[PDB]
């Protein structure tokens, strides 16, 4: 089938559903996946305990 | 003689009725010859699913035999006297009409009474008769231009028994009956829907009294009550495609709803589908033809018959297109097709205007030129419009219709209307229903 009547409006759509994920993840919750250990200075002094990366 | 003054010359058309219902109309110039015919209201208009193709069956048995004339012995006095017979069944008009010499008026007016009142419809015939239409089903199966407009009556009015075909479907004409054809006359065949005409040496004073002594047994009852009213059909702009990738060109049919026989809006809008005009491979004109379209089509060897149409019905048209090409133009025709009728929606010149009223002009004198043309509009003028529409007053509406009376009505028909695309063929190209309904608009105006 041709692209521009179709999926180009679905993937407007899906494109929009992903903006709302992601406005939900940066709007409500900015560091919900993210380690809080990182807003510390990075000092070559102290192990973090733990060390888990993203 | 200027071109005005021909046009008042333009003999008339007088109209009469007698009693029955039945209007004679004649016209009389110089002619010896003349042609004879009436016209009967009747079509796959008139015709529910259970007998649709009942009309075509009974002009198939019209003229093979008569209660009067038994069998071949009316093709024996038609050709006696050289003339020839004809018969015609649109979708709304079903028509016979002899074409003979005009002294031989009074035994042409008195063969169309036994053909049209006295029918036999004959069991036998009606056996031999089966097998002709179910070949000429196939015949026209193989007219590949035929099946591309029924595909358009069955795509764009559907439910409505005007996407019935004429013919009808192989399995009606496969078990009809004597009862169901003598309904069909009974029901249809009845004065008050029926034009007498003739156009040469027809004095109009003869047809009357010919008519009066030959015609007047008609009845103008309708059985018990039953009367076949008027179902106003709806334009349901839609799609169907039939690919088969076997056939060389891919026939395409594209319409919209076009006005009714006596919306004034015709004359515009044929004006301006003289604009986009018509062209054949064989034409000749290349790329010198005025028509944008046309010119367009035979720089790039696109298309191969492409022709507009004003299929125009009582309530409602068909106002469009109908374009033969390759497989791998089509997708290019429906831009730039599309793309001219915009152009008439938004910036219609009158340079183009002008030539497309001379082309009307041209058309409707030209058409009218011979007896048996001049005798199908007087039938046909009757019943569509009610009275034969002078020459002259073609040439004033033709005078009327300007660039913005053009680019008004072609906005108001074919600007965002849905269209009623219908394939055949190996069309692939086509582009989908979305993409059409899209070109309907341009985003600049």
């Amino acid at each position: 089938i041709p692209f521009h009547p179709y999926y180009t409006i679905k993937d407007i759509l899906g494109a929009l559903f992903m903006m709302l994920i992601l406005l939900i993840l940066v709007l409500f919750s900015p560091d919900l996946l993210g380690d809080p250990d990182n807003y510390t200075p990075a000092n070559p002094l102290n192990t973090p305990p733990h060390i888990k990366p993203e | 003689a200027t071109y005005a003054q021909a046009l008042q010359s333009v003999p008339e058309t007088q109209v009469s009725q007698l009693d029955n219902g039945l209007r004679v109309a004649s016209e009389q110039s110089s002619q010896p010859t003349c042609t004879v015919g009436v016209w009967i209201d009747a079509g796959s208009r008139y015709e529910n699913e259970k007998n649709n193709g009942a009309g075509y069956f009974v002009e198939h048995l019209a003229f093979k035999g008569t209660k009067n004339r038994p069998g071949s012995a009316l093709e024996k006095e038609v050709e006696s006297m050289g003339a020839h017979l004809n018969a015609y069944s649109t979708r709304e008009h079903t028509a016979y009409y002899i074409k003979a010499l005009s002294k031989d008026l009074p035994k042409a007016v008195e063969l169309l009474a036994d053909i049209v009142q006295n029918c036999s419809l004959e069991d036998s015939q009606i056996e031999k008769e089966r097998d002709v239409i179910l070949q000429e089903l196939q015949e026209n199966d193989s007219s590949m231009r035929d099946v591309v407009f029924d595909y358009l009556h069955a795509t764009a009015f559907q439910g409505t028994p005007l996407a019935q075909s004429v013919e009808g479907p192989s399995e009606n004409v496969r078990k009809l009956s004597r009862a169901d054809l003598t309904e069909y006359v009974s029901q249809h065949y009845k004065a008050p829907r029926m034009v007498l005409a003739a156009a040469g040496g027809v004095e109009h004073r003869q047809l009357l009294d010919l008519a009066q002594k030959h015609f007047s047994s008609l009845s103008g009852t309708y059985v018990e009550d039953a009367v076949p009213a008027f179902t106003p059909c709806r334009f349901t702009g839609s799609e169907i495609r039939h690919r088969d990738d076997a056939l060389p060109l891919a026939h395409v049919a594209i319409a919209v709803e076009g006005p009714g026989w006596a919306n004034p809006d015709n004359v515009p809008l044929q004006v301006a589908n003289a604009i986009i005009g018509h062209y054949d491979s064989t034409y000749g004109g290349g790329t010198h033809m005025s028509s944008t379209l046309a010119s367009v089509a035979a720089t790039r060897k696109l298309c191969q018959s492409f022709q507009t149409f004003n299929i125009c019905y009582a309530e409602t048209g068909l106002l469009g297109a109908h374009f033969v090409c390759d497989n791998m133009s089509i997708d290019d025709m429906m831009f730039f097709l599309q793309g001219q009728w915009m152009r008439l929606c938004t910036s219609a010149t009158e340079s183009e205007v002008v030539r497309g009223k001379n082309i009307l002009r041209n058309a409707l004198v030209s058409h009218l030129d011979g007896t048996t043309p001049v005798c199908e509009d007087i039938g046909r003028s009757l019943l569509t419009y009610g009275r034969r529409i002078p020459l002259a007053e073609w040439e004033s509406r033709i005078a009327e219709v300007d660039a913005s009376v053009v680019r008004e009505v072609c906005s108001k028909y074919f600007y965002d209307q849905c269209p009623a695309v219908a394939g055949l063929g190996p069309i692939e190209q086509l582009p989908d229903y979305n993409r059409i309904r899209s070109g309907m608009f341009w985003l600049r105006f």
